[PDB]
């Protein structure tokens, strides 16, 4: 699968 | 809600100690009720609450792509029928999982998309729009897919316009959205070339701006723009 | 229950299938189901039952020791005090971990206990009811602390008695009780030296009975051979 | 911690 983003976000 | 009788700071309290605890539903039910307090969200707050749901909601898409799995080889020429079950459990866990994006969705509309009052803020929770109707989509099938669809690339697009005006290329928030809505655009969406020239773009202008950057922050910058690499890997 | 309406063989069936997908708290409701069915459970249905409810109480027991072990590093010298909302998400956490271990034991008394026809399946829920007391007895406090204690003790040693009449030395449920008697032993009864008695003496015997087995059999009975080895290193 | 059983016993 694609990878898609961390839950959190600076 | 449950959480209505408890304190803003407690439940945010709560939810950090839920994450120590790795009750991820303890802590979304606690960041749900410290969003219907009304009052705005922290950037920490605001990845608390994503943090959650994303927890809660990954946990359910893993088990629906398990049994969906399962349910597609019992429908294999050859393999027989062992019954409802397999499709009654996997329309069981599709449904909490609907019911998880819903609820998310929900906070977003009431108030916190109309609310946010920053770039940062407004960008953060359209990217979660689009991600929530994306796995919504993930799991669609009749007449509304194609609407659920459109609701996340609607959502996704704002996002888009916003940060490329409002934040720096390497901007962690804008970088994870445009990550997603790649994803979107490769897995959803039927448009793998969108996927491929969003992340090379993406990518390239990042990688140009990362000489503005103190250490603290270019360490979150490239964590995301290695997840970028790795799908054009995967897609090129 | 909310499982009445279902098949027995469907409830098992969506246990499977439950924890194929790491829902173990709907694996057990798929369980509780099945036994409340009223008829007996096979030995890969025990295993079941088993396998769900030592998921969901595995991972209230770490929540519990994560909560506990901040609420008590809040309480030290010099540690200031950071309101109530540590002991309170604690003793919630506390609270369903009590539910599920009354679920569990009185799943067990009415009626599984009773109707066990053989030695296999008693000595399995013999020593289920003292593993879920034991979980009970880890977060007892105050003047039932030490009869939760005593009914842990009761339940294991009954089924140390059946156990060592009518089983096998290398017998894995023999042997997953003796190993988990010997833990109630060292870390709930504060009793070492009986914890140390009992383990060397149990893969001592085993290991003299290994002999006997197939290879099917020797590897089941060497990996909580190991455990006790393990144990005993740490308690030595 | 000590070791207690895995859950699943032949
Ligand atoms: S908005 C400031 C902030 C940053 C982070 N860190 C991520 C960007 C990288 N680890 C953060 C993490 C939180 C958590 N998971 N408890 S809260 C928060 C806030
Ligand atoms: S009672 C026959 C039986 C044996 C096992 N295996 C364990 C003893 C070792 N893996 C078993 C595992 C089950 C599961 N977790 N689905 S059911 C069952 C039955
Ligand atoms: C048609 C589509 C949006 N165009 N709507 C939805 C469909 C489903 C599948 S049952 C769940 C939800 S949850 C939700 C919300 N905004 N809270 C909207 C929807
Ligand atoms: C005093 C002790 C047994 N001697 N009883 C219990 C205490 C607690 C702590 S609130 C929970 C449960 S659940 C349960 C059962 N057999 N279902 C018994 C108990």
């Amino acid at each position: 699968r694609s990878h898609s983003s961390p839950a959190s976000l600076q | 809600g449950a959480m209505g009788s408890m304190e803003r700071a407690s439940l945010i309290q709560k939810a950090k100690l839920a994450e120590q605890a790795e009750r991820y539903e303890d802590m979304a039910a606690f960041m749900k009720g410290a969003v219907e307090k009304g009052e705005e969200l922290s950037c920490e707050e605001r990845n608390l609450l994503s943090v959650a749901y994303k927890n809660v909601v990954g946990g359910q898409r893993a088990a629906w792509r398990v049994l969906s799995s399962i349910e597609q080889k019992s429908n294999e020429e050859g393999s027989e029928e062992k019954g409802p079950e397999v499709r009654e459990y996997r329309e069981k866990v599709e449904t909490e999982l609907q019911g998880v994006c819903d609820t998310v969705l929900g906070l977003l509309d009431s108030h916190l998309i109309k609310e946010a009052g920053d770039a940062e803020s407004r960008v953060f929770y359209l990217k979660m729009k689009g991600d929530y109707y994306r796995y919504l989509a993930e799991v669609a099938t009749g007449d509304d897919k194609k609407r659920i669809i459109d609701s996340a690339r609607s959502a996704y697009q704002e996002a888009m316009d916003i940060s490329k005006k409002e934040m720096p290329p390497t901007n962690p928030i804008r970088l994870g959205l445009a990550l997603n809505f790649s994803v979107f655009h490769y897995e959803i969406a039927n448009s793998p070339e969108e996927a491929i020239s969003l992340a090379k773009t993406t990518f390239d202008e990042a990688m140009a701006d990362l000489h503005t950057l103190s250490e603290d922050s270019y360490k979150d910058s490239t964590l995301i723009m290695q997840l970028l690499r790795d799908n054009l890997t995967l897609w090129t």
